[PDB]
């Protein structure tokens, strides 16, 4: 892939963090908002890692050829 | 042709099993005797995998004995680690001892082939010219062995003269013939039917031995073969010697 | 697991997996000329299996108590003829079905037929035998 | 075997969409940086469901294309 | 006999025979006057007949080869082939000298007496193959889910067509079995049950075995 | 198909009674009617009488 | 009759004739009932003899065909049909029991 994919993912994560912080609470920005955004980013990274692991496993678990195992 | 019907109703066979006098073979998870079963077709366009050839027959290919080119030395490899763990050229001494051959075995074989003296009453057991074969059918004595005789191409005839038997293996005909050897011995025979080009040399060797000896041969060469496992002796052969006992 | 097995046991596990996974390989090759039929839904299969299980549960007392293989086979044959007529009607509706709505309707009709009239037929047969 | 960068990009986009769906469903953002036990279970379930859904949708698109061609 | 526990095994009976006086049993045995020559002849015969292995010196161990013709052993001893290690008669060292008999015959589903008059089992092989194919087609799909082909090895149930397949293989030969297997593969692809095409039942003469109340046909008596 | 209660295995007295009845039936056969001693002998004799 | 105790069925005796009456003319059950009657020689007249004869018949049936332990005891119908061919160990046991029961004196 290219870094543009990472940029798009970052933009999506930023939109998600804004929704999580200011989706229903439209207030002034502060260090509390920054910390909330950092926590949301950490949670998003963990969720992405878990989703990738589970999806790769389920897609890796689905049989596609006879088990050879050499 | 056509297609698989979406749903089919099948009645499971009744009375097929009499192991425990339980004529009800199929019982659902509810425990009720399952008399009818519904078989549904899933993929309309999918084909069907061919039935697995469940038959595994230990094949001994009895062919005519061939001339030896050069006497090779018995080379055993390490461990597949082709390094020669063991090397030698044995010779069966008069005491039936596989001692170390001190002469040139190739020279001995070549000289024997070049010139062998003959006698007016030389035993046929000591003079085999069109009766030597690679493998001999190893069987026990004083027992009933059924032989299913069959031909692959044309009707051949296996005639054991010492046993006085003559089985005509013909195509299509699975001739189930009994054999009871009331004595332990080794017998030689040839094709009693003109088989074509090799109607002269189609030797058959039959060795009937004590049941202990037949079992030993089976355990050392037959049990090891047709195992469908790793070819290691400690993995199959000993395993067979640890799995099967009479 | 596989790493916890010896050579023979690993070979046996591979044998079982391959023999069970044949259809997946058979999922590859298809013949175009065949008239494609929409498969019956898993819910419909489950409902039909439940109806068959109810029928088997009903049969269980008479089947277990009977001491005649001939009588068991006769009861099974009568029930099989009736259910075979019903299933033939259902399959005829299924083959010509053009939509999942038609598939569901045919499945519901077959299940109701097994539920309603087949029960009376089985009850009468059991009362006779 | 080898794979193409276009395939990698498609897989990355599918993973991003699945992660977004899982976060929105399981409310993964409402955490202090560590997913709860229920959050992780829901993440695994939703990731498996999304992988199955991606496979099914790809198969459906391919089958529509084939039926158009065939 | 006098003790009330005569014949009961003593507790912790080591069964060892160390330090046993052999004189007490001398009257319990009668030895032939030719016992010495008998022992010598028995030892010679046991050595000559049982020892079917050759003491190979290169590996300094017992060895064995496939049975060969006398001349092949006599005049062609310089070219022995396929020599392996003699593993021994028994893994535990027990003897193998016992008269053999016929094992209890396996159960029969398609009796050989149906066409036992014929020498070649052609019709018998055909009938056995038809029955085995019917049973297989009945239980083909559940072999991997409910039979010995299951993954849970502790849940392995013998296939319903086990005895049928064994009898069919016994009756039929290799080439005929292969041809019938191809034909049965075509039949399974067709999924054509014998009951889905049978109309020959109409054009057969009625028989006393085909009465309507078949259950009443049998007259069971003890 | 209604089933009946299976009678218990017979005692020696019942066996002797059955033997006596069978002996009487065997002796009852006329010498002129050549019918082989088989499980279907009685039905065959009845059919032969009907045919006569 | 190779397993029987008489040179000919005529030398078998009335019970053997009774055996010929038991089953159809196309079943080895005739030979099985002849063997069962041969097991009943001097055993039917005594109760212990009859019990031992039943046990011996079970033993012979087990030696005939490979049978599991207890299956011969799980037999529900000791009654036999004239069309019962000797195909199963249960059938062998039933035929032997019938032959023993059909032996007089
Ligand atoms: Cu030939
Ligand atoms: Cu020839």
């Amino acid at each position: 892939m290219d870094p543009v994919l990472g940029d798009v993912i970052a933009t999506r994560i930023y939109k998600a963090c804004f929704k999580h912080v200011y989706g229903k609470n439209m207030k002034a920005y502060s260090e509390k908002d920054e910390a909330k955004f950092d926590q949301c980013l950490t949670s998003y990274v963990e969720s992405y890692k878990s989703v990738t692991n589970h999806f790769i496993t389920y897609l890796g678990q689905l049989p596609k050829k006879g088990l050879s195992l050499d | 042709p056509g297609e698989v019907l979406p749903l089919r109703i099948i009645k499971y066979p009744l009375g097929l099993e009499t192991i425990h006098n339980n004529i009800f073979e199929n019982t659902n998870n509810e425990g009720n005797v399952e008399l009818f079963r519904l078989r549904f077709n899933s993929n309309s366009s999918k084909m069907q995998h061919k039935l697995v050839q469940d038959t595994i027959y230990l094949t001994l290919k009895q062919k005519r004995y061939n001339r030896k080119k050069v006497v090779a030395p018995q080379i055993k490899y390490y461990k597949k680690t082709d390094l020669v763990k063991y090397t030698g050229k044995p010779y069966l001494s008069n005491d039936k001892l596989l001692k170390q051959s001190i002469y040139d075995q190739t020279t001995q074989y070549k000289l024997i082939k070049k010139n062998k003296k003959r006698g007016e009453l030389i035993p046929v057991t000591l003079a085999r010219r069109i009766l030597r074969t690679k493998k001999t059918l190893v069987l026990p004595a004083h027992v009933n062995i059924t032989l299913i005789t069959n031909s692959y191409d044309i009707v051949h005839s296996w005639f054991i003269p010492g046993l006085g038997i003559k089985l005509d293996c013909v195509p299509g005909r699975s001739t189930h013939h009994t054999f009871f050897i009331d004595n332990v011995g080794f017998y030689y025979g040839q094709c009693a039917e003109i088989c074509g080009r090799y109607h002269h040399h189609m030797p058959i060797r039959v060795c009937a031995l004590p049941f202990e000896h037949f079992l030993l041969w089976w355990n050392t060469f037959g049990l090891p073969k047709m195992l469908n496992t790793v070819s290691r002796k400690r993995f199959e052969t000993h395993y067979e010697l640890r799995k099967y006992s009479w | 697991n596989v790493e916890e097995m010896d050579t023979i046991q690993k070979m046996n596990y591979e044998a079982t997996v391959n023999m069970g996974r044949q259809d997946l390989i058979t999922r590859e090759y298809t013949f175009y000329s065949d008239y494609e039929f929409i498969p019956i839904q898993e819910d419909r299969k489950q409902q039909m299996e439940d109806a068959l299980n109810n029928l088997h549960k009903i049969i269980h007392p008479t089947v277990t108590q009977l001491k005649k293989k001939a009588n068991v086979q006769e009861i099974q044959d009568r029930v099989f003829r009736k259910l075979q007529g019903w299933e033939g009607e259902l399959n005829t509706c299924v083959f010509s079905a053009k939509n999942v709505r038609d598939s569901n309707f045919c499945a519901d009709r077959f299940t109701n037929r097994i539920n309603t009239e087949g029960v009376e037929f089985v009850k009468q047969i059991l009362r006779e035998y | 075997t080898e794979v193409s960068n276009h395939n990698y990009t498609q897989a990355v986009a599918y993973l991003n969409r699945a992660t977004s769906s899982c976060v929105k469903k399981c409310d993964s953002l409402n955490n202090n940086g560590s997913l709860s036990s229920k959050q992780e279970s829901c993440l695994k379930t939703c990731a498996e469901n999304h992988a199955i859904a991606t496979k099914i949708h790809a198969e459906y698109i391919r089958k529509l294309a084939e039926s158009k061609y065939l | 006999d006098l003790p009330a526990d005569y014949g009961k095994m003593p507790a912790g009976y080591n069964f060892l025979t160390r330090g046993k006086d052999w004189r007490e049993y001398d009257k319990d045995f009668i030895l032939r006057t030719d016992a010495v020559w008998e022992k010598f002849q028995l030892e010679h015969f046991f050595r000559n007949y049982m020892k079917c292995f050759f003491f190979d010196h290169g590996l300094k161990k017992y060895q064995m080869f496939e049975p060969e013709d006398m001349y092949t052993v006599v005049f062609e001893g310089w070219a022995l082939d396929d020599l392996i290690t003699f593993p021994g008669f028994t893994p535990t060292g027990r003897t193998n000298s016992y008269q053999i008999g016929l094992s209890p015959r396996q159960r029969t589903v398609v009796p050989t007496q149906t066409f036992y008059q014929m020498q070649d089992y052609y019709m018998l092989c055909g009938l056995r193959f038809e029955r085995w194919f019917r049973c297989d087609l009945v239980y083909h799909d559940q072999r991997h889910t409910k039979f010995d082909q299951v993954k849970n090895q502790k849940n392995y149930k013998t296939y319903p067509c086990y005895r049928e397949y064994y009898e069919a293989q016994y009756a039929c030969q290799d080439d005929m079995f292969d041809f019938l297997m191809e034909l049965a593969y075509a039949r399974r692809a067709a999924d054509n049950f014998e009951s889905d095409f049978a109309s020959h039942e109409l054009t057969t003469l009625p028989t006393f075995y085909d009465t309507p109340k078949a259950a009443e046909r049998k007259t069971y008596t003890y | 198909g209604f089933e009946t209660v299976v009678p218990a295995p017979p005692t020696r007295d019942d066996e002797l009674r059955m033997i006596k009845a069978t002996e009487e039936q065997f002796l009852q056969q006329p010498r002129y009617k050549l019918y082989m001693n088989e499980a279907h002998r009685i039905a065959k004799m009845n059919h032969g009488d009907r045919h006569n | 009759m190779a397993q029987t105790a008489h040179q000919n069925r005529y030398q078998g005796g009335l019970c053997y004739a009774q055996c010929n009456e038991l089953f159809s003319f196309w079943n080895p059950s005739i030979q099985q009932c002849w063997k069962g009657c041969d097991f009943g020689v001097g055993r039917v007249n005594d109760p212990e003899g009859r019990i031992e004869a039943q046990q011996m018949c079970k033993r012979w049936a087990a030696e005939l065909y490979w049978t599991y332990k207890g299956e011969l005891d799980t037999i529900k119908d000791l009654r036999v049909h004239a069309d019962m061919y000797p195909t199963t160990p249960q059938n062998v046991y039933r035929a032997c029991l019938a032959g023993v029961r059909r032996q007089k004196f």
